[PDB]
């Protein structure tokens, strides 16, 4: 509210900032807009799914194991472990809070993995169908040229690979320094930004103090108009220089919300053909999980090794 | 006699007392930047039962505040000259302590160095000295006065190994002489020892002077534990008196959980400060 | 509100944000030191052996208090002549220094305590300086300066050599010479003494009886300050939005106790942000922590003009019992329904409104994600469709805006 | 102009010149930022019209929800509209698999 | 830097541009914030291998 | 340099300043807008009168 923040509980002050335009029904439309745009990137990113899908109560599929994945009924927020172990790692300046609570996020997210697991990528273009995993697998080694011949014939071996490969990243989230820089970042960001716009209220801007009623006891209205002026000018400044850093960033913020919107849509609802795009080597399934603030893919990817040289013509 | 020493981590103050618990604040503001050559300053008047006359206690500059230190017995130090010239031509400040008193008075006096020697002052032999004050002998128009509180409560620990520490500040800052002060027993001999330890305000009072003089008077009537060498060009003597000149400097203090400074960075010292 | 805001008259369904609302401080408050500790002032006034106008009993003024609304019961106080200094304006101002002189008159040299004047007795007894700003009070004391015999113990120079600079002193015995005559020392014709008696007696009608003056010499000019006033004190409130003016401190706020520990020596309180939050008063020397005074900023829910004209309120972030709670604030207007529906207005964590019919309100709740659909997963179950459907959905995208060159 | 001298209308002037050019620089701001936010939309759409128009995307719900066919466009007031066609199956049944 | 830029070899001047706060901190920040960016872009074009 | 020597008054001196006019900066003399320059005033009653 820029009343607030630039002039505070003062009269004049206010009628002098009437004077400067509507330097504030931009700054409330640009911010609101930015308030609408982040509660609608959630929307555009998890809410792919028409039904929320459950997983069966019996979790057997054919040897792959979930349990790290899918929400653990035990912990009372219905959170998977690797969401939980992601979730653990006032001057007119009010934070609203997001449409979308992180309860039911993990909602979306349960119900994406539900029909991921149990239905393939059938539920993305239309009425889920049920599909036996070990099948699905199949049909997603046959989307990178490899035939159905060998997924059956190392079932228990891929299995096993599956396995440990997924007890293992919660093993590389956990004892790595920094995995997760880029959510991070982006909430430091915006403490600093704040921090930035509150530690201006404490700034002379040319004028004898900071404090308005400072400057209002010490002179008289006529005599003190200069120095509120400036103080007005500059807080001014101060706040069009925050909301278009935030209009950017919030730019920014969009792209990365759409790139990952495209993620889901193409690496979790169905396989990828694109190279290096959901996660390198060839791509097989995708994995979503909620963060704060942000998004966690799993890429379930395969990746050739131990090759033989031989003669061909 | 004089030496050098080296200052290490002492003389951080509180510049006001904003209340900042777990706060990395930040201030450019008068200190004693981190290892400062320090010069032991000491006084010699004892011989024996002859006179032996001094001719000791040379002059010391005061420039933008002072950091000074010491360890003495009961009152080895009682006495504080702070005004240009120490004549009756230029306004001057006295700091004169007592057994629990405070002397502060702005006046002109022309000499006020009247100690009184004993000839008997051999502390090992006698330790009585008593209404040897001798001051004010002459005053021209003199006004400001104050009396307070002393500002040295010496601590006894039935034993010499506390070896109580006294640190004090002294700056000029339109007035309000303040006088931050610590008293770390902790020491058993080691000179400067490494650490961290703040000071806090104890009094100030507005006049409004240029001292550019600084001066102690020390308790002459029993004075022992001086002694004299030839302690120069960065060398050590025994003179229980320790002073630094503060600069204006950019630091950097982590203030407790609790609200007292754990410890402080200087800036402009090192590449990683 | 709405409709001011939005400039329309038709609204459309949607939550609107309008305005901030705000607390407003419901009265004020003021506190500094415990009384004045010990102001001297009493000695000067509470006294026997007021000096007189032959020599006045200059006092410095540098341990004392401004406080000047507890000297009043110590003199009938009959006269209350002040200089530019406004009385009424004491208390505020932070005189850096105080120079008062205590001395006896008589009744027709009350006006000789005034510059720019002309007469005898000021003029070799006690001068004024032209600007003498500050306060002067006169009353009787004709209780104690008064002898049936003679009260000559208060005296006055009546023939000094020559008029004096302001706030001069020329207290000196000398033989007083006026004439051709110079006299070596007998002291005799042309030749009369400086002092003169100076007695009083009760007999005596109005303005002989004797009178105690004091004076006030102040200085306005910018300085560090010394003597500064209390401004008296005020019931210290909790838990309500007040204004507080503790030591140094102007703002408003709510003042509840605190748990910190303030290490002996303090000032104020601050925060990572560099905003005040816990004070200390001297009154109790007790520490207080301030919060801010609670605000957010409205918004209003509602239906679309053209479905009806009942709102709902959403003050944000607020806990409003200073109706519904909700994360994001409280909704009055709207009953908070535990069913579950699609929601068309967005409001917070999870909770969305609605125009339903449940006789139409708007009814609050909680998000229906989607609709429940649980698969029939098995070892060997396969879902193979066998129909079809064209759909032919559409997209729309900005590919262009209007080109300007201003 | 006409109520005021130079001297204190040049102060005046200074003052409307520094609100009106700084008006019209968060404007320019401000527009730069949309025109970003259009190219971002515009190149999305040149990338959706060379996949889903000129050719089959294998990609999951960019050429619509559903498996894609083929697509049309229509011009629209700036900007342009396509008519994604689908292929949602429906009238699923149980099966016993292998 | 600003403090070069907007006062050239000016110490009174340096006085005045520290009223208006972190006008500079923030400043240098977002552009030393552009100039890793920078290196990244290079890094995550071409070193895929 | 350019000296400028006239005498006029002490009222009409206190108008020596750009813009600012005593009917002496439209009819008589006035000075530039841009002035960077100094000005000196000094009595002249004793002189005639
Ligand atoms: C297949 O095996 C290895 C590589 O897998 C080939 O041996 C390499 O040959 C290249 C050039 O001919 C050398 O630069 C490498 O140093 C060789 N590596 C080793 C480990 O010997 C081998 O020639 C290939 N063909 C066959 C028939 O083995
Ligand atoms: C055939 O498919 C239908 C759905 O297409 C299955 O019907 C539901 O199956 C789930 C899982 O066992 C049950 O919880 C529901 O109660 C079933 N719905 C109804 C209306 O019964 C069905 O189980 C599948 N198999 C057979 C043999 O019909
Ligand atoms: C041990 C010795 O030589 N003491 C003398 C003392 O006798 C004499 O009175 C004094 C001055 O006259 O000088 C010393
Ligand atoms: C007020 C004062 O002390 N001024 C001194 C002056 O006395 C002295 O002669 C001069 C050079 O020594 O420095 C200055
Ligand atoms: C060995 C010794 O006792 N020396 C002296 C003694 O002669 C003297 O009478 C006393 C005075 O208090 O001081 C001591
Ligand atoms: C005014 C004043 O301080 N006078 C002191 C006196 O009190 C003291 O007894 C004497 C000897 O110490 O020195 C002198
Ligand atoms: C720590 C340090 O450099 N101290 C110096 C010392 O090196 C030098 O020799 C002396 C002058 O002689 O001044 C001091
Ligand atoms: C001026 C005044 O009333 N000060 C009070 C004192 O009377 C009281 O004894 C103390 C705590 O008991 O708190 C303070
Ligand atoms: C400085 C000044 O004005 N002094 C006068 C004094 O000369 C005169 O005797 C007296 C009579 O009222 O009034 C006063
Ligand atoms: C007195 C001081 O300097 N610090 C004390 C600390 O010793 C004590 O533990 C704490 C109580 O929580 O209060 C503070
Ligand atoms: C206007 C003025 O000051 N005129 C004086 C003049 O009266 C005097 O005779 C002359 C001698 O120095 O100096 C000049
Ligand atoms: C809203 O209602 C008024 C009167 O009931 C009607 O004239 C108007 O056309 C309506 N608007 C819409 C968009 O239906
Ligand atoms: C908020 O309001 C609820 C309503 O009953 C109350 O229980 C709770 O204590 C309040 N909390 C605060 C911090 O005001
Ligand atoms: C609605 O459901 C809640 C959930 O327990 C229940 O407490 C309440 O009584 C129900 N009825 C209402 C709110 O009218
Ligand atoms: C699938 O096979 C496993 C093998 O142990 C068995 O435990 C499970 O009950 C089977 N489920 C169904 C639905 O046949």
């Amino acid at each position: 509210d820029c009343t607030m923040y630039i002039c505070g509980d003062s009269t004049e002050c206010s009628n002098l900032l009437l004077q400067y335009g509507s330097f504030c029904t931009q700054l409330k439309r640009a911010l609101t807009g930015i308030a609408v745009e982040q509660d609608k990137n959630t929307q555009e990113v998890f809410a792919q799914v028409k039904q929320i899908y459950k997983t069966p109560p019996i979790k057997y599929f054919g040897g792959f194991n979930f349990s790290q994945i899918l929400p653990d009924p035990s912990k009372p927020s219905k959170r998977s472990p690797i969401e939980d172990l992601l979730f653990n790692k006032f001057n007119g300046l009010t934070v609203l809070p997001p449409l979308l609570t992180d309860e039911m996020i993990a909602q979306y997210t349960s119900a994406l993995l539900a029909g991921t697991i149990t239905s393939g990528w059938t539920f993305g273009a239309g009425p889920a169908l049920q599909i036996p995993f070990p099948m699905q697998m199949a049909y997603r080694f046959n989307g990178i040229g490899v035939t159905q011949n060998v997924l059956y014939e190392n079932q228990k071996l891929i299995a096993n690979q599956f396995n440990s490969a997924i007890g293992k990243i919660q093993d590389s989230l956990s004892s790595t320094p920094s995995a997760l820089g880029k959510l991070q970042d982006v909430v430091n960001h915006n403490a600093q930004a704040l921090n930035t716009l509150v530690k201006q209220l404490s700034s002379k801007f040319g004028a004898i103090s900071s404090v308005l009623n400072d400057i209002l006891s010490r002179l008289d209205p006529p005599e003190a108009e200069v120095q509120i002026d400036r103080l007005i000018t500059g807080r001014l400044q101060s706040l069009q220089t925050y909301v278009t850093q935030q209009l950017i960033r919030a730019a920014e913020i969009r792209a990365s919300a759409n790139l990952a919107a495209t993620k889901m849509s193409e690496c979790v609802l169905g396989q990828s053909k694109r190279v290096d795009f959901c996660g390198k080597g060839y791509h097989l399934m995708s994995f979503p999980q909620s963060a704060p603030h942000g998004v966690v893919f799993l890429h379930v990817t395969y990746v050739p090794a131990q090759e033989k040289n031989f003669t061909t013509a | 006699t004089q030496s050098y020493t080296n200052s290490f981590t002492r003389g951080v103050y509180y510049p006001d007392k904003v209340f900042r618990s777990s706060v990395l604040h930040s201030t450019q503001d008068l200190f004693l930047p981190f290892f400062s050559n320090v010069t032991w300053f000491h006084a010699i008047h004892v011989s024996g039962t002859n006179g032996t006359k001094r001719f000791d206690n040379p002059v010391l500059p005061f420039n933008d505040g002072v950091y000074f230190a010491s360890t003495e017995k009961s009152n080895i130090i009682r006495g504080w000259i702070f005004g240009t010239t120490l004549d009756s031509k230029t306004q001057s400040l006295l700091i004169v302590n007592n057994a629990t008193n405070v002397v502060i008075k702005v006046c002109e006096f022309q000499f006020c160095n009247d100690p009184f020697l004993d000839v008997y002052y051999h502390e090992n032999n006698k330790s009585r000295m008593e209404s040897e004050l001798r001051v004010y002998s002459s005053a021209n128009n003199c006004t400001f006065e104050y009396v307070s509180q002393p500002f040295l409560m010496d601590l006894e620990g039935k034993q010499g190994n506390f070896k109580n520490l006294r640190e004090f500040v002294f700056k000029n800052i339109d007035g309000y002489f303040k006088i931050y002060s610590k008293h770390t027993p902790v020491n058993l001999g080691r000179d400067l020892p490494q650490g961290f330890s703040a000071l806090e305000p104890l009094v100030d009072l507005p006049i409004g002077i240029n001292i550019t003089r600084f001066q102690t008077l020390l308790a002459l009537h029993r004075s022992y534990l001086t002694p004299g060498d030839s302690s120069s060009s960065w060398t050590a003597g025994a003179a229980a008196y320790y002073v630094g000149y503060l600069q204006p400097r950019t630091f950097l203090l982590k203030y407790n959980e609790n609200g007292t400074i754990t410890d402080a960075v200087d800036c402009a010292l090192d590449p990683l400060s | 509100e709405t409709k001011c805001t939005l400039k329309s008259f038709t609204v459309e369904k949607g939550i609107y944000q309008t305005s901030n609302f705000r607390v407003q401080p419901t009265e004020s408050i003021v506190r500094f030191p415990n009384i004045t500790n010990l102001c001297p002032f009493h000695e000067v006034f509470n006294a026997t052996r007021f000096a007189s106008v032959y020599a006045w009993n200059r006092k410095r003024i540098s341990n004392c208090v401004a406080d000047y609304s507890v000297l009043y019961n110590f003199a009938p106080f009959f006269a209350f002549k002040c200089y530019g200094v406004s009385p009424t304006k004491l208390n505020d101002l932070c005189f850096t220094n105080v120079y008062a002189d205590s001395f006896v008159i008589r009744g027709n040299e009350v006006s000789q305590i005034a510059p720019g004047q002309t007469g005898n007795i000021a003029d070799y007894n006690y001068k004024l300086p032209d600007d003498f700003t500050g306060c002067v009070i006169a009353w009787n004391s004709n209780k104690l300066d008064s002898k049936v015999s003679g009260n000559y113990n208060y005296l006055y120079r009546l023939f000094r050599k020559s008029k004096l600079k302001p706030f001069e002193r020329d207290i000196s015995t000398e033989i007083y010479q006026a004439g051709n005559k110079p006299c070596n020392g007998v002291a005799g014709f042309n030749c009369y003494f400086p002092l003169q008696s100076y007695g009083f007696r009760p007999t005596y009608g109005v303005g002989h009886q004797p009178y105690r003056v004091v004076v006030l010499s102040f200085e306005l000019l910018h300085a560090p300050a010394t003597v500064c006033g209390p401004k008296k004190s005020t019931n210290l409130v909790k838990n309500k939005c007040v204004n507080f003016n503790f030591n140094g401190l102007t703002g408003t706020g709510v003042l509840t106790e605190s748990n910190k520990k303030f290490l002996p020596f303090q000032q104020f309180g601050r925060d990572i942000a560099d905003t005040t939050d816990a004070v200390r008063d001297p009154q109790t020397l007790e520490i207080l922590d301030i919060t801010p005074c609670s605000f957010g900023g409205v918004s209003v829910i509602t239906p679309g003009t053209n479905t009806s004209n009942q709102v709902a309120v959403l003050y944000q972030g607020v806990n409003c019992t200073e109706v519904f709670q909700t994360r994001a604030g409280c909704l009055i207007g709207a009953e908070y329904v535990n069913n579950s529906y699609e929601c068309d207005i967005p409001i917070g964590a999870g909770i969305c409104a609605s125009y339903q019919t449940q006789s139409q309100s708007i009814i609050a709740y909680t998000m229906s994600l989607g609709a429940e659909n649980s698969v029939a997963y098995s070892n060997n179950s396969i879902a193979i469709p066998t129909n079809f459907t064209i759909s032919v959905t559409t997209e729309i995208l900005p590919v262009s805006m209007t080109k300007t060159s201003v």
